[PDB]
């Protein structure tokens, strides 16, 4: 949900820009940065 | 019902709560699990609520350095696995667990293993004798596969049992008295500790437990009896439970707390699990009565089932009255050591009422049209003439018809000498409970003046009664 | 002499009947222990006329065990004053064990126990123990051990004399918060010396001479002491022995005295005698380095080594107490030493003093079940464990179940060597594997077959982290923390199993570092297991590891230290890595809604309102703001006429500005029959990073309206009587009615709410000649009064 | 007879000795004999002074 | 304290009679 957008925005920060990976599964920072 | 479940890469490293929901309702898993839980709270029920429904798993099953999992009883529904070479050494079940106590109640269900070895290392609190049953009851026993000083080293293979010699019960108290048990030297027995739990009859020791401290069992401590001088007649240990639920089944058992020993360590003893019924007592809560009038002669009410049944709930009684208008171990061992040292040196050799049967409701027969009532409700759990019942109170009144209140009868203005007149009037008979028009113009009459001797409304306790059509007459000139 | 009048006699052992107890009659000091025990068939009457007043000091210790019959020592040892504790009974200088009939302890003259502790235990009828201040008696109060006496339960009562009777004369003493007078019996109160004085004091409290100990007859006299600090000589207490030699650390003797002991022991091989010799101005039973003695009694330094080897009976010695340890003072050990020091009390100081001089051990060294033994450093000079005799399995060093063992030696300083045997380590929780490996290196074991039995997974419940992890980057949301510590790998990154990140709520900068403990959520660090970072190539390309903890409460502080997790192996090292204990706090956010809005009609001027702080302020709650909206009255109320049939009589029931921490507010200015909408919120912060709702009426008119007006009549003609009334404005003005009566008991009428206002409408009609009266009920919502004067007039139609 | 550890050892050994006193003379332990092992009357009497 | 001092006393030793906090303690009060 909206938590995915909020968190993923944090990871990217100034850099500019899955549910099957980080919603129905455990998610880690190493993957969001991609 | 069947729920075939499959996962990306097949392997999930379950955690305390998060990631547990994924397998909710899954079965015949096409994958593997690691179940690495080392924290949290209320793990046993939660894991049951999510993983308590698995019946079979493919690949292989690993449990790795899980801290708070005292036992896999929450895994109990697991009863088969499609074993295959999905782990090093062709392992199928793999345990490697600080506080693990038992795997499953081996008397209850078998377990089918397709193939593969098993791994058990560094399981301090899991008894090795318990592993032996895992050999026997599983499908890998002996011939087909190969699977001691790393597990159970901190456990205790209790090999004696305590009988409950004497048991007595009461309304809220149970009295226990088990046979005494002494280690080789009595000083080791720090004392007994008693476990009990309300068991509405199959519970086991380890159900509902985790190292985090959510143990369901209630625990108390009993000191050893004052040792008797006569060796062959001693004081039977005992304890007296208090504050219990009447008519309630309770499951209890006892375990000895015996101190360690550097040489051959004496082993404690455990009684079997026994279930005892607290005695019945009169119920005392026909709580939350609610009442309303269906009609002027129809009164209806409901009430809640008792919160203290205290026995199989029998008929209810309803009455109506017409009220009308480690440190401790070291301490003990040090005391023992000092005593032994002292001995070693100082000794040298040479009434209208009803009886409702089933439902918590009643409509009392036809009664006074509008009067209120005081109602008593009582619960019972004994239909014998020697019944036990012990009365909630609620008040209600029947609704008025409001038509019989209207006079619908004699009203007229008597004419007399000039400017002398009087309006005769009839009191309503059997009304549902003052009066007031002319010109409109207003007035009030009450009880006081009816002893002395145009429209009228003729109702006070209820308004908007039928206004009598005007009586017309000529001036009294 | 005037100080000690009586003789001095060796230790005694009184047993099986008090007949032999006739030995203390003439002694004043005992150069030994005094044991009185096992005389079951004795009765109190037997002790009714037995006493020993001349005894004043016991050098070693006093023990009493199952001495039936005697009820108290207050008549047995009235003058015992000092127990020096040169030789102890299992750490204890005073022991009272299983005295069946003993009731109170007496010994009111005891005022100093130089060494050891006290253990009064399992006396089934003993009391008057809480009434003793041991801090003054023992120069160190801990390590005392008093349990299972009657005083522990049964609510035993003690009645100290004097102070409780209003006579004072019974010193008050210190308890952490419950100071109390303290006494030995109901007729003897413990003496307390003024702090300026360990030296004794007089009856009036004057200080005794600096050398006196315990008590003295007159102040500031080297003589006239009762007991002597340091050394005693011919009726005076001396700081040191004048040239005479020190003897038994308590008195001075001449050469002839020691000469006699030397001759007597030579003449009689009693196995209870010592070839006493002189050394360093002292007379001692056994003089290392000075072993040889000439025809004189003075030992002289050795040429070549002379270690004073100590031979062990049966070849094994169990050091379970200071008494066992003290037996090896001055000792090379020709056997194996087993250390089995149980109990919570720590005695590392005594062990080093007694065992610190041992340089070599012939046999094995075994350390089992030593609970409070923090470190082995007390072997201050051990440098060789020959291992000529080995523990079964060929072990030279054997440590098993040492609950608190932490450090073997300062390997940067110390040296060691073991010529044979393996090394064995099991179940030592807090001993880190780094120390064990160092010992393997600095003990010569690595120089041969090795294969030592070091049980991996020692060190549990202890932190053995030898490297730092640095937080290279952090972010602070109000519910989340980004965290990126710098990367790290062992020599072989395959050993890296992952990162374990610890955190908990910590409202203060002071917190204990990780040590290894449980995982219960009440106090333990919450742990999240983290998989290792990817291994692609040099760090310049590979990103650092990190984590995103989530679900935190805003604005609160946490400690978020991190540690690595690695696989253990005898082959490999780099036992791990751990960051610091850094603190961070999540960002604040807007507060929750305020709690419990309440209203009350306290003061006629305005509504009075109280509230409660928001459930979660989400910050340092600092600022509140309130809106008080003055709602207008409902629409139909100005026109609806309640004179209609069936219609019931009615009833009822920007200036905003912030407020300081005060959680209640009152405003100025309002109507009557009033009270309106309030909405308010709280702020943890002009940014105004900050409404709850409540509506309530307030007081009614609060006086009697009874509004005066054009109540007068004017008779133009019948049915034209010109009675009028005027509007009430001070209250809300929602007039429910004006009562019109034509008094015949005030036959009444109702008034239309605005047809009357048109032009005095709804006036009464059709009057008769004669007196008429009325009092108008200009009725508001309440209408309790509202009546005018019952004015009356003579109608002339 | 089994074991006599603790106060039981004193109680029983006192009964064996009776009027005789316990032998003592200052220069394994009894507990090592009759607590961690089976004890018999033939050995307890050695702790009384004949 | 309270009704306990009589009801538990009856329950534990009602068949032995009385003479005067846990079973082992208050089983003594009865006059067996």
């Amino acid at each position: 949900g909206g938590e995915l957008v909020d968190t993923l925005q944090f990871v990217c920060g100034d850099r500019g820009f899955i549910v099957e990976e980080c919603c129905f599964r455990s998610c880690d920072l190493a993957l969001l940065e991609t | 019902c069947p729920k075939v479940c499959h996962l990306l890469e097949g392997e999930k490293t379950i955690d305390s709560v998060t990631s547990a929901q994924e397998l909710r309702g899954c079965t015949v898993i096409n994958g593997s699990l690691i179940i690495n839980i080392r924290g949290g709270n209320n793990l046993a029920a939660e894991l049951e609520a999510n993983l308590g429904l698995i019946e079979e798993i493919s690949g292989y099953l690993k449990i790795r350095r899980s801290y708070a999992l005292v036992s896999l009883s929450f895994f109990r529904k697991l009863r088969l696995i499609r074993g295959e070479t999905l782990e090093i050494g062709n392992y199928s079940f793999y345990a490697l667990n600080q506080n693990l106590r038992q795997l499953w109640d081996w008397s209850k269900h078998n377990l089918t293993i397709t193939q593969g070895k098993l791994f058990f290392h560094y399981n301090p609190k899991l008894c090795l004798s318990e592993i032996h049953k895992m050999e026997e009851v599983s499908g890998t026993k002996g011939r087909q596969e190969r699977n001691l000083k790393t597990n159970g080293d901190q456990a205790s293979c209790e090999n004696e049992l305590l009988k409950f010699s004497y048991i007595r019960t009461s309304f809220d108290k149970i009295l226990l008295r088990w046979e005494p048990y002494w280690p080789p030297d009595f000083r080791d027995l720090l004392g007994f500790m008693l476990f009990y739990k309300e068991a509405p009859q199959n519970v086991t020791e380890f159900d509902g437990q985790d190292a985090c401290g959510s143990n369901s069992w209630t625990v108390v401590d009993i000191d050893p009896p004052l040792r008797s001088n006569d060796p062959k007649s001693q004081n039977h240990p005992g304890w007296l439970m208090r504050g219990l639920k009447p008519w309630t089944q309770y499951a209890i058992f006892v375990k000895t707390l015996v101190t360690f020993s550097d040489e051959r360590r004496t082993y404690g003893a455990k009684s079997d699990i026994i279930y005892v019924q607290t005695d019945a007592t009169n119920p005392s809560v026909p709580l939350d009565p609610i009442s309303v009038s269906n009609s002027s002669s129809q009164i209806i009410l409901k009430w809640k089932p008792p919160s203290d049944p205290n026995g199989n709930i029998t008929h209810y009684l309803v009455f109506w009255e017409r009220q009308a208008e480690l440190k401790e171990l070291e301490e003990s061992s040090f005391r023992k050591t000092f005593e032994d040292y002292l001995h070693n040196v100082v000794f040298v050799p040479r009434r209208p009422f009803e009886k409702v049967v089933n439902k918590e409701s009643l409509v009392i027969s036809g009664l006074r049209h509008f009067t209120g009532y005081r109602i008593e409700l009582q619960a019972c759990n004994q239909d014998t003439p020697e019944e036990r019942c012990s009365a909630a109170y609620v008040s209600a009144r029947t609704m008025p018809e409001a038509k019989a209140d209207d006079i619908v009868g004699p009203v007229t203005h008597e004419i007399f000498e000039n400017n002398v007149v009087h309006l005769m009037w009839q009191e309503p008979k059997e009304p549902n409970g003052l009066y007031e028009s002319y010109r409109e113009l207003h007035l009030c009459v009450s009880r006081k003046h009816f002893a002395l001797e145009v429209r009228i409304r003729a109702t006070s306790l209820a308004g908007n009664g039928s206004w009598t059509e005007p009586t017309y007459f000529y001036v009294t000139d």
